[PDB]
């Protein structure tokens, strides 16, 4: 493995953002304080907090949040002493006004996430986040849908706008290690060498730890993961497992392995309702390249309309639906119930 | 006995997608309007070439070059298909000449009007703003439901094909969700409002989709809502032929034991109304998948015509 | 993307009814065997492995007694399949040539003779006897993480010498990442006769079961061990239905019915799971500390019994460098820790 | 009790490798009743023969034929065979023809299995005695100690031996270890059903041999009496194996209805599982600490010869 064991891996947790999807956005303020504290004391560089679909994800479409982002980010910002509080913003869902609210509640990292062909809608957010003095990251959602060279040019756009780090985002958990490597190659080809890269894997093919380590091997600087993988679909790269695997490779992750193992089992896993695991329905997200936040809504539809969520998800993949199109989960369910 | 040519001469400002589609649409469908002139900023613009082909005086010297045109002395309405910062400039110049202004930017100098909802309230408005694609397709449904029972919360999801997404929307995508929420309140009648927009590059390009979520008290008459909504659909296809329900109107009892954190209200119970729209473009100059742009030209056109027939 | 030959047939060996015995304390009924073997067989798998968790005559105080004997289990599977080969597993020191004869009479045609990855030389009699029966004879080198690529290949060569037609890299601890897997197949391919096949038996303890099986294929592997849901020791084997679904996205010639494997996983097998076959603190320990995966539920039983952390028992077991078949040492470690 | 009084039985050691040589050294260091009259080997270069001629023991590199011609053979009354099973068949034929008793440390199993603390007396006159396996010598004492207090329906032993120290013959015939040991667990240990398992572990810092003994007995067995039988057995083995000890207290586990175990021989069963965890360290004087598997063989063979010698006259007919 040509990974530089000395290079520090930026560890970016998403238990309290992506994990919102696993708990229908119903984290309490005490959940957020307790989990941000454990992750803070375990050495992670950033804790990400927002509704799963990002700033102002709370909605009929994605689910209403149990508290606002403001209350959530304030709880996290107050609980952590060394980690930065990150947040997620999807243009078309959240706005720069929402960002300004998040920065004022304590977030100092923002990831502006567009679909991977639509980076040019993110300029005003990337610029405004730079103006605030934030660490400004671009997120290219659903990266499996885009060629490496195509994905890299979109990364270049967000870089032109002032983003200091672009993430390869496998929103559908659909990519394997070779897909991942090809895409980091393409990015390091065109990005300024100083611009950092990150990896946001989903575990839908059980490749969340594997893809993150391979991203590292092709130059990646930042790794998104979550405790028990708490996240959309089969979850994110499981943070305690990736850290345990990085330890055995001797990598400079700077985390307390046992602390993460213990926080994952003792704090987070007991909060799970629908089990964050690879199974028929979450496998379908990866097999068919469907946005992972669809999983619980698709199972909602599967029950309410008496159909197979698996088939519902395969049909959503067949219509090339992307992130934020939860309303088409019902469209597709309604169509299947007709015929 | 047939018609008499009482047509109002109108000016179209902007030479791109919108202005050209509004041009073709008026010449093929209006008994009441004549395109008197088209206004660009570039003498190379094909839109300007088209207008000249179809016998329409042009200028490439902007609204300034328009007022100097011999056709301007009969112009009674002008459409603005440029930008909001340009409309702030244009409005004054045309107002001072008596020209009614139909603004297709989000400059929002004049009031928001969704024609089928609150035109009559703004018949005399000298400057009229057409809000957004999503507003023109969702507020009708919001107001349809709010007729039966007051809508505590309205939320719209605009799904638009990336090819048709206009450069204005791309450069200020927050303004889309902001303009539309504002008008969901004012014109739509909702206590709280929310607007979301999604660009999808799927090939073949997707037809526009608009999902409208309404939250009303558990009392609300389900059958009456269905009637108000379906009747409102037809009122809208009078100027947007492609505007059709994709799914029968849906209703979900939000029972105790499944309280939702509706914003503005607290944790609440009641009824959830979901209506699934689809807006195919008319095909006149813009493609069928550009329903976002076609609903704007259609709605601006019908506002101009209602002015014309008002007297 | 990769350098795998998308046209090369992947031999698919299911271990649901053998390594998966460990998930169910070897209490699979004859009816589980028949239903699961038939489902696996009708989905296109090449082999279905049937034996006690620890191989022929695994049944013991040491590993747990089995609800039925190897003979009855193997017979039940042999009878219920129409195309797949019935495989079985044999650990010298536990199972014997006489137990191999019995399993052959009962319908097994593949046998994997498993030794620690430094003790290939105890397998001659078993590998030689199996060749004389005309069985597909395979050599298993367990705890392959405890050996160096080159040493492992030297043990593999010994087993080839005795008559093995195939040799498997065995991540019994679920402790190896993709690079470890690759280095070992390269070393294997340097020394093995070109006709000797090669196979992967990953465990999922670091969630690399599927990734390690794919990277093995990029490096020349012919056979992949997996099981439905991962049903198996520790966090499980490579999850069969996941692996096939990833291979299918890659256009690999696996010859399996994705949806049938996916539905048998959910509908037949997972329901039979008692302790969840997943990556959590206790199964993670197996891969983190390099500990034989069958230890998992016995460790957790000692942990409950003497009021200890199962994690600590497993870590200490790694520190002492216990290997396969040493379940008696789990109690030994627990008794020592309770003296505190 | 004069200075020159020599009443020791002269024994011959056949095999000059590890077993034979450790046995030679152990007899000279410890036995008061035996003397090493000859070491019989097959190769003039063996370090065992070098050591023997150094300690002044007569040697031959010409097998048992070489022994039969030695002046030392006249007084050899007991032969140890630590060579091969096939060779012992031939060796025994020659030795019996000269009326010499044979203690066989190979798997030839011509004569009865003997575990000295269990069934030596029953075989005091046996012209050929087999020493079973290292595992059997280690664990059958425990099986017998339990069986004395309560019938052992099922006994199972797990031998864990360092890779370095495992005998070439055990490596070549690992099945035979489990079979011979479980056979002798029945005949000599007294269990109704027998199981032996062997594991070879290559740990650096070579491992001291471990043996775990499992006995399944009825629910009403006397727990205190079993503990005392086992602890007393351990004291008896320690007379000839000093490094033989309990690593853990005797353990007991109730198997109660609702958690029946499919114990072979019985079917599903309730009762009591006895677990005895032994550690067996070798004397470490010629063979190292971790070679307990070899050291217990020579310890056991020495003590059988010693008890033969303590019966009475040696007559070679
Ligand atoms: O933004 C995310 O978390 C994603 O799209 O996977
Ligand atoms: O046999 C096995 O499954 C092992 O050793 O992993
Ligand atoms: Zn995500
Ligand atoms: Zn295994």
């Amino acid at each position: 493995s040509m990974i530089d064991q000395a290079k520090k891996i930026y560890i970016s947790d998403v238990t309290l953002r992506d994990g919102m999807h696993a708990i229908r956005h119903r984290y309490t303020l005490n959940h957020v304080s307790q989990i941000a504290r454990a992750l803070d004391e375990a050495g992670v560089d950033s804790i990400e907090v927002a509704h799963g679909d990002g700033l102002k994800g709370s909605s009929f479409n994605y689910g209403f949040g149990a508290y606002s982002d403001l209350e959530w980010i304030s709880a996290a910002a107050e609980a952590v002493k060394q980690a930065k509080i990150a947040t997620l913003l999807l243009p078309g869902i959240g706005t720069v006004h929402d960002l300004r609210e998040a920065y004022d509640a304590g977030a100092r990292v923002v990831r502006v996430a567009t679909h991977c062909t639509e980076a040019d809608v993110s300029r005003q957010h990337i610029e405004y986040a730079r103006g605030l003095g934030m660490d400004t990251v671009g997120f290219l959602m659903m990266s499996h849908m885009q060629t490496p060279v195509g994905l890299a040019q979109q990364a270049k756009l967000m870089e032109n706008y002032g983003a200091q780090c672009i993430y390869v985002v496998d929103s559908g958990g659909a990519m394997n290690m070779w897909d991942i490597a090809e895409r980091f190659k393409a990015l390091k080809d065109v990005l300024d060498p100083a611009t950092q890269t990150g990896m946001h894997a989903h575990h839908n093919l059980s490749l969340g730890v594997a893809n993150s380590l391979v991203a590292l091997e092709n130059g990646c600087d930042r790794v998104d993961a979550s405790l028990t993988g708490m996240g959309a679909g089969a979850g994110n790269a499981p943070l305690e497992v990736f850290i345990a695997a990085a330890e055995r490779m001797g990598l400079n992750h700077g985390c307390d392995v046992k602390k993460l193992i213990n926080a994952a089992e003792d704090i987070v896993r007991p909060l799970q309702e629908r089990p964050v695991r690879v199974d028929r329905e979450t496998l379908a997200l990866g097999y068919a390249g469907v946005y992972s936040s669809f999983l619980r809504h698709a199972e909602t539809a599967a029950k309410k309309y008496n159909l197979s969520a698996f088939d519902i998800l395969v049909e959503l993949g067949k219509r090339r639906m992307i992130g934020g199109q939860e309303d088409m989960i019902v469209d597709v369910a309604l169509d299947m119930a007709k015929g | 006995n047939w018609m008499s040519d009482d047509r109002l001469s109108v000016a179209i400002i902007g030479s791109g997608n919108i202005g050209t589609d509004l041009m073709i649409k008026i010449m093929r469908n209006s008994k009441l309007l004549k395109v008197g002139a088209m206004v660009g900023i570039d003498p190379k613009s094909d839109g300007l070439a088209r207008a000249q082909r179809l016998g329409v005086p042009t200028t490439a010297e902007g609204v300034d070059g328009l007022l100097d045109m011999p056709a301007f002395r009969d112009i009674k309405i002008a459409f603005d298909a440029t930008s909001a910062g340009a409309q702030a400039i244009h409005n004054q110049k045309l107002q001072a000449h008596g020209v009614r202004v139909i603004d297709l930017t989000p400059a929002a100098i004049g009031p928001y009007v969704i024609p089928v909802v609150n035109f009559d309230q703004h018949v005399d408005a000298p400057n009229i703003n057409m809000v957004t694609c999503g507003g023109q397709a969702t507020i009708p449904i919001v107001h349809a439901v709010s007729k039966v029972s007051p809508v505590h919360y309205a939320e719209i999801v605009a799904s638009i094909s990336s090819k048709s997404a206009g450069p204005g929307t791309r450069a200020n995508i927050d303004e889309f969700t902001e303009t539309t929420s504002k008008a969901i309140l004012e014109v739509g009648g909702a206590a709280q409002g929310r607007a979301i927009i999604i660009l999808n590059p799927a090939e073949p390009p997707l037809i526009m989709r608009d999902t409208v979520y309404c939250f009303v008290s558990a009392e609300a008459n389900i059958d009456a809502i269905t009637d108000s909504v379906e009747q409102m659909v037809k009122s809208v296809q009078e100027y947007v032929p492609g505007y059709r329900l994709k799914q029968k109107v849906q209703f979900e009892k939000i029972v105790a034991g499944n309280e939702q954190n509706i914003p503005g209200l607290g944790w609440s119970t009641g009824l959830k109304v979901s209506v699934f729209l689809e807006v195919e473009g008319a095909g006149h100059y813009l493609p069928s998948y550009a329903g976002n742009l076609d609903i704007m030209t259609s709605a601006g056109l019908t506002v101009a015509e209602r002015i014309a027939g008002s007297g």
